[PDB]
């Protein structure tokens, strides 16, 4: 919940 | 961060598994995360961004669509939407 680059990247091992 | 989700909030987390009533925020931002990928609400161009004026997430948010970049706004509309009782 840390890179907002993208909703995926966002959530990737978050 | 221990929170009680109220019924649409909840409904939408059931709606990709989850089977309890008490969540973590984590919990929630996972199963929100989920809910956001399974139904392709984010822009498959500029993926930062949810589009959710035909879905369940924009009543829950009250917004047709917002930013994953606008952190402080997300968290209103989440808290908004629950009860953190520790």
């Amino acid at each position: 919940f840390s890179d907002s680059s993208s909703v995926p990247n966002f959530f990737r091992n978050c | 961060t221990l929170v009680r989700p109220k019924p649409l909030l909840l409904k939408l987390l059931k709606s990709v598994g989850a089977q309890k009533d008490t969540y973590t925020m984590k919990e929630v931002l996972f199963y929100l995360g989920q809910y956001i990928m399974t139904k392709r609400l984010y822009d498959e161009k500029q993926q930062h961004i949810v589009y959710c004026s035909n879905d369940l997430l924009g009543d829950l948010f009250g917004v047709p669509s917002f930013s994953v970049k606008e952190h402080r706004k997300i968290y209103t509309m989440i808290y908004r939407n629950l009860v953190v009782v520790n």
